[PDB]
């Protein structure tokens, strides 16, 4: 009977999974947010999102507790969704997704960036030099060239460069498709 | 506009038409 | 507590079901099987293989991404993500067509005389979300504006008014 244990690992691997948690005789409702690190190979610690039972209405779930990164707009998420008055185990999952679609955002950034190491572009080697938490500003060495780019967070568009200290036009564009830019 | 952002929301929806920028 | 976490667990899946047959994982929805097999030595995957028995085309960027990078993670979310917005054209397709002169014109697609507004799902890698796309073969931003303002549902529906 601990094919339970198989089953439930085989589903937190899609990355988003509700849990109950048990406190001071209250049944809290856990949201458990996870990562896959494509460098490492393996999945990251859980984020989480705790909620508590109203002590003012029925049915009604509240932001307890979490430990999701600042960039992430957790009240705004969760007021759009519920409005404070339906917290359906629907909105839940939606009000999951939606925090999971934007952690899923900057984690590929800043993967993006550190999966170019050591491998070679347009027969230069690539090495990253600096990237924010969000990785919209980054510095990389390509050959021997320096590369900086400040990205658009919303649209993931890098909408500045500079080529060795110079303005840069031909790198703008999409940031997963800089990689293709590097010809020009 | 409720609606709309509801249905952002639910069907991911991106719009062909960028109202950011200038319609020429 | 075993049983409390199974009820949380199904609330998570919704309609989606998922079994661990062998060494893969299979994700069931109304005789849809998307089967993931990973190899897993030490304690990180080194290899996956994905299989469908439908909706290979429309899953072929996210899956060859998947594969491409081994990201079990994206590709089992990009599926279920599939599934769900799938689920949800057909519903708005069907509310349109039902409560306008729209008519279904094909599996995407209405018609209204010479009016063609299409419903897409496109991946924006190597995101697992995809996203709706709403095209129209005549005036797109009037449409554009209309849902905007409007919503899906009415906006198409007051666009069509416009023709």
């Amino acid at each position: 009977a601990t094919d339970f244990v198989q089953w439930e690992n085989s589903v937190r691997l899609i990355g988003v999974s509700l849990f109950p948690v048990n406190y001071d005789n209250i049944e809290f409702m856990g949201i458990r947010l996870e990562l896959f690190d494509e460098l490492s190979l393996k999945y990251d610690p859980p984020f989480y999102v705790i909620l508590k039972p109203s002590v003012k209405r029925l049915g009604i779930w509240e932001l307890f507790k979490h430990n999701l990164p600042k960039y992430i707009n957790i009240h705004q998420h969760w007021q759009l969704i519920t409005k404070d008055t339906d917290t359906s185990d629907s909105n839940i999952m939606k009000f999951a997704n939606l925090c999971y679609k934007d952690l899923l955002k900057v984690h590929s950034r800043v993967q993006f960036f550190r999966k170019l190491e050591g491998n070679y572009v347009n027969d230069k080697q690539y090495s990253l030099l600096h990237i924010d938490n969000m990785g919209l500003n980054v510095s990389f060495r390509l050959g021997a060239d320096i590369i900086k780019i400040k990205v658009d967070d919303g649209d993931d568009e890098i909408i500045d460069c500079t080529f060795n200290g110079e303005k840069n036009i031909s790198l703008l564009g999409s940031i997963y498709g800089i990689t293709n830019r590097f010809q020009s | 506009n409720e609606i709309y952002q509801q249905d952002k929301i639910d069907f991911n929806l991106k719009l062909k038409t960028d109202f950011s920028k200038p319609l020429i | 507590n075993i049983e409390q976490r199974k009820k949380y667990l199904d609330i998570t899946l919704n309609d989606v079901t998922v079994t661990c047959e062998k060494d893969m994982i299979l994700l069931r929805k109304g005789s849809f099987t998307a089967s993931f097999r990973i190899a897993v030595e030490n304690e990180s995957i080194r290899s996956m293989a994905i299989d469908l028995n439908a909706f290979e085309v429309e899953l072929q960027p996210i899956i060859q991404y998947a594969e491409d990078t081994q990201n079990v993670n994206v590709a089992m979310m990009a599926v279920v993500q599939f599934l769900r917005i799938k689920e949800l054209h057909e519903q708005m397709i069907s509310k349109i067509v039902e409560a306008s002169k729209f008519i279904r014109a094909s599996n995407n697609t209405i018609t209204l005389n010479d009016l063609e507004v299409s419903f897409h799902c496109y991946w924006n890698l190597p995101s697992p979300y995809p996203e709706t796309l709403i095209l129209t073969n005549k005036v797109q931003k009037i449409l554009d504006f209309l849902i905007y303002q409007y919503g899906i549902q009415l906006g198409v529906i007051k666009y069509g008014s416009t023709i």
